[PDB]
């Protein structure tokens, strides 16, 4: 739950850009391979993916945090494990997450769902984050 | 105030347009001439005949402007800092012709999606098309 | 005129003066009497609007065919003349709403005089 997450009071305007990292571009697509839209505008491109010494970690930078209930990311059909690193305050309300990625892979999937106050909730069942390039670590740096 | 709630139903909304952006913009230009004679001065240079070539190529204009405007939502005054200039310092466009064209834009979605158009969303399309004419009429 | 032959009286009506103040949420402080207008849900499931709504849709088709309501607006009830062009332009979303399709954009150029000489009507 991001709209949960973003509760934590140590997480509002933490420090996540202290890290090799590099600038790999990503296309959101839904389950007909059409630019997933609400996502496209919400996400953003391209996603800095920091290097570790066991596996890299791709950021992801989603606004509208106070509307993003549910946000599930896995890795060929296995839940990998999301945790927020920073968030921003009210009008901006950019939430920051990562996930570890093993070596090679270019695809992976979204299930995600969004939800304005005890309103609504709208879901979206599939969306496919597939990079430009090979996510790839590098312990040297 | 662009609220997140009015955030949210804006990239909704306009997600579900989706590819018929320059479709719809191009629809609320024509709208806005025919309804609005007035609006056809600070187009004097333009073929604005019914379906013309250049109507429907200067709607994916503005279409691809709300696109850069609701991408970049959290920060319009940015995202659109030279299309401010053209239409607040150059041109001095009347901020009455964008409450028009903004009419004629809720018009169109209106009209093309039924389902989506609910009275939440009509506010928070109406607050934010508000918020980009104040953008683009102003002088920064 | 067929444009206004096909409308529904008893449901177009409320739908244009419920997204008036879900919209534009400063009009519900002359809506008081009609109590509870703090959801969108609510404001639109409100019977008072539904019922309002049917007489300013009579009022509007009383208008199609052809004073009065002039002087309660502005001396009675105390409404700024913008605030009937916002009821102006509600409306004609509504329409255009419900037809999607067939609400033509030459059709609408006559509905926006319409209302435009209803707003100059009660002024
Ligand atoms: C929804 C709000 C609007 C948006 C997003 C928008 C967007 C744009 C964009 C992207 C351009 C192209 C700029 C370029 O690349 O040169 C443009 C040009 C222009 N716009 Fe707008 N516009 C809006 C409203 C208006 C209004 C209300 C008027 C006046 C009635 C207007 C008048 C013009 C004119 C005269 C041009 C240049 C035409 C030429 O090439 O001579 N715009 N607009
Ligand atoms: C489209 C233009 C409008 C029309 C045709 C219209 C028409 C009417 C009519 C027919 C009545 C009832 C008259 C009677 O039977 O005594 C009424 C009442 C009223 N109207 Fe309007 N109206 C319009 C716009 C507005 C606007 C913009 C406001 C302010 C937001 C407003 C506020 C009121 C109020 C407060 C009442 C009194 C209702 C009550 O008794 O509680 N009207 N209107």
């Amino acid at each position: 739950s991001l709209k949960d997450a973003i509760k934590d009071p140590a997480l509002e305007n933490k420090e996540h850009d202290i890290g090799p990292r590099e600038q790999v571009n990503f296309q959101l697509l839904d389950k007909n391979n059409e630019t997933q839209y609400y996502h496209f505008f919400s996400i953003k491109d391209p996603a800095d993916v920091y290097y570790t010494k066991k596996k890299a970690e791709v950021e992801l930078d989603i606004n509208t945090a106070s509307t993003w209930k549910k946000f599930e990311v896995y890795e060929n059909n296995q839940k990998l494990p999301v945790r927020l690193v920073s968030y921003s305050p009210v009008p901006e309300d950019h939430a920051y997450i990562r996930f570890p990625v093993s070596d090679g892979t270019q695809e992976l999937k979204i299930v995600s769902s969004t939800q304005i106050d005890d309103g609504e909730e709208t879901n979206y069942d599939y969306t496919k984050l597939v990079f430009a390039k090979p996510i790839y670590n590098d312990p040297s740096l | 105030v662009l609220s997140p709630a009015d955030k949210t139903n804006v990239k909704a909304a306009w997600g579900k347009v989706g590819a018929h952006a320059g479709e719809y913009g191009a629809e609320a230009l024509e709208r806005m001439f025919l309804s609005f004679p007035t609006t056809k001065t600070y187009f004097p240079h333009f073929d604005l005949s019914h379906g013309s070539a250049q109507v429907k190529g200067h709607g994916k204009k503005v279409a691809d402007a709300l696109t850069n405007a609701v991408a970049h939502v959290d920060d319009m005054p940015n995202a659109l800092s030279a299309l401010s200039d053209l239409h607040a310092h150059k041109l001095r466009v009347d901020p009455v012709n964008f409450k028009l064209l903004s009419h004629c834009l809720l018009v169109t979605l209106a009209a093309h999606l039924p389902a989506e158009f609910t009275p939440a969303v009509h506010a928070s399309l109406d607050k934010f098309l508000a918020s980009v004419s104040t953008v683009l009429t102003s002088k920064y | 005129t067929a444009l206004w032959g096909k409308v529904n009286v008893d449901e177009v009506g409320g739908e244009a003066l419920g997204r008036l103040l879900v919209v534009y949420p400063w009009t519900q402080r002359f809506f008081e009497s009609f109590g509870d207008l703090s959801t969108p849900d609510a404001v639109m499931g409100n019977p008072k609007v539904k019922a309002h709504g049917k007489k300013v849709l009579g009022a509007f088709s009383d208008g199609l065919a052809h004073a009065t309501l002039s002087e309660l607006h502005c001396d009675k009830l105390h409404v700024d003349p913008e605030n009937f062009r916002l009821l102006g332009n509600v409306l004609v979303c509504v329409l255009a709403h419900h037809f999607g399709k067939e609400f033509t954009p030459p059709v609408q150029a006559a509905y926006q005089k319409v209302v435009a000489g209803v707003a100059n009507a009660l002024a």
